[PDB]
């Protein structure tokens, strides 16, 4: 929507790679950070909370990271059951809502 | 913790006609916690709707939707209606029931509804 | 069916059902900003009640003491005569857990009509929600003291204010028993001659 993330992204199994998403400082500058994953059809779920907190049941090998306006999402262990499209959102003032990104459906290869 | 009931069901209204989502719950009660709607069309992304606000208490409203969906809430049957309006092209679309936490700045939408497409 | 609230306690003297794991729940109404109690985890049915009263809380805070009080608070119930009645105290207590060597003297309350026969009993508590994290239940820690009663010959001591410092009981050893028979917290030196005893028969 407001939110910038590309719509897909691939790497090869078992590797470390993440994927980021641009906000502002009117969204995602003052405002924790989420991130969730949907399979197709299926129920999206929460990733990671405020970047840095694992709902219950997430691998510890999911991190993420604020950089001003920039958050990435720290995807790592990449498995065959990975594939899926991972979004990302902050709190919103400028509206005062909710945002999301496009998201960025992830590829194993 | 909790699971939930579902969004609606299977909801195929044809064009002229309007669509209460009425999304209960389970191991919680209704108005110790607080419910949420996101648009998702398929092949799509994401589209807010609906919420309540942990700040002034209001329940929101998504501006640019604004007016045309409308919530109310029933606290002892946990029935939470969400009543969309006006059907139109590329407005039927799962629309997530989701919710988040009173306490207290909770952006994250938890524990959500399966999803429920609708019809226009 | 004794309940504390926030703030009007309702003793309750009714027909219930109570559960198999009866307590207060409490949550939070979105509706005011306020932690209401949901008083039906406790018992599902309330009907055919007897008797309803209210009254300024008993259980009561003071707090701000980051310790040191504890707010030592003692209840005693005893049922009698058609007459259940409440006592209550409250008292400071800088030891870890367990009671001081002090006299707790405890007002009756209200003396109220209850005309049953209580066998058993179990306490009551207040627990919450939490929301997602590594439902929330069981808020805090929670330890209490229970003992039961006795018919037993206490000496009671009033001060000029009417206030009981030194109670004695008879029975507890053979030294106590004297101090009834003197009526005295002093015992001058002496021999006293205290209750006789027998022999019984096997």
């Amino acid at each position: 929507s407001v939110l910038t993330q590309a719509p897909s992204v691939s790497a090869a199994p078992g590797q470390k790679v993440t994927i980021s998403c641009s906000g502002s400082s009117s969204n995602i500058g003052n405002n924790y950070v989420s991130w969730y994953q949907q399979l197709p059809g299926t129920a999206p779920k929460l990733l990671i909370y405020d970047n840095n907190k694992r709902p219950s049941g997430i691998p510890d090998r999911f991190s993420g990271s604020k950089s001003g306006t920039s958050a990435t999402l720290g995807i790592t262990g990449l498995q065959t059951g990975d594939e899926a499209d991972y979004y990302c959102g902050t709190w919103d003032s400028s509206l005062s809502a909710v945002v999301f990104g496009g998201g960025t459906k992830l590829t194993v290869l | 913790e909790v699971q939930l009931l579902e969004q609606s069901g299977a909801e195929v209204k044809k064009p002229g006609a309007s669509v209460r989502v009425s999304c209960k719950v389970s191991g919680y009660t209704l108005p110790e916690v607080a419910m949420h709607w996101v648009r998702q069309a398929p092949g799509k992304g994401l589209e807010w709707m609906g919420g309540f606000d942990p700040e002034d208490g209001e329940t929101m409203y998504a501006q640019k939707f604004q007016g045309r969906v409308t919530m109310t809430e029933d606290t002892s049957t946990d029935t939470a209606y969400m009543e969309l309006s006006s059907l139109r092209s590329e407005d039927t679309a799962v629309y997530y029931c989701a919710t988040t936490t009173p306490f207290s700045s909770s952006y994250w939408f938890d524990p959500w509804g399966q999803g429920t497409l609708v019809t226009v | 069916l004794i309940v504390n609230n926030a703030t009007n306690v309702v003793i309750k003297v009714c027909e219930f059902q109570f559960c198999n794991d009866p307590f207060l729940g409490v949550y939070y109404h979105k509706n005011n900003k306020s932690w209401m109690e949901s008083e039906f985890r406790v018992y599902s049915s309330a009907n055919n009640c007897t008797f309803e009263y209210v009254s300024q809380p008993f259980l009561m805070d003071l707090e701000g003491k980051q310790g040191n009080f504890k707010n030592l608070r003692e209840f005693v119930f005893k049922n009698i005569d058609g007459y259940f009645k409440i006592y209550s105290k409250h008292t400071p207590i800088n030891l870890v857990r367990d009671l001081p060597q002090g006299f707790s003297a405890l007002e009756p309350l209200v003396d109220l009509p209850i005309g049953i026969n209580i066998t058993r009993f179990q306490t009551l508590l207040a627990l919450h929600r939490s929301y997602l994290t590594p439902s929330g239940w069981t808020a805090g820690a929670a330890a209490y003291y229970v003992g039961y009663l006795q018919p037993r010959t206490f000496l009671l001591k009033y001060n000029e204010n009417g206030t009981i410092t030194d109670a004695v009981d008879c029975a507890l050893d053979p030294l106590s028993e004297t101090k009834c028979t003197l009526k005295s917290f002093t015992v001058e030196k002496g021999i006293y001659q205290t209750s006789n005893f027998r022999v019984q028969p096997t």
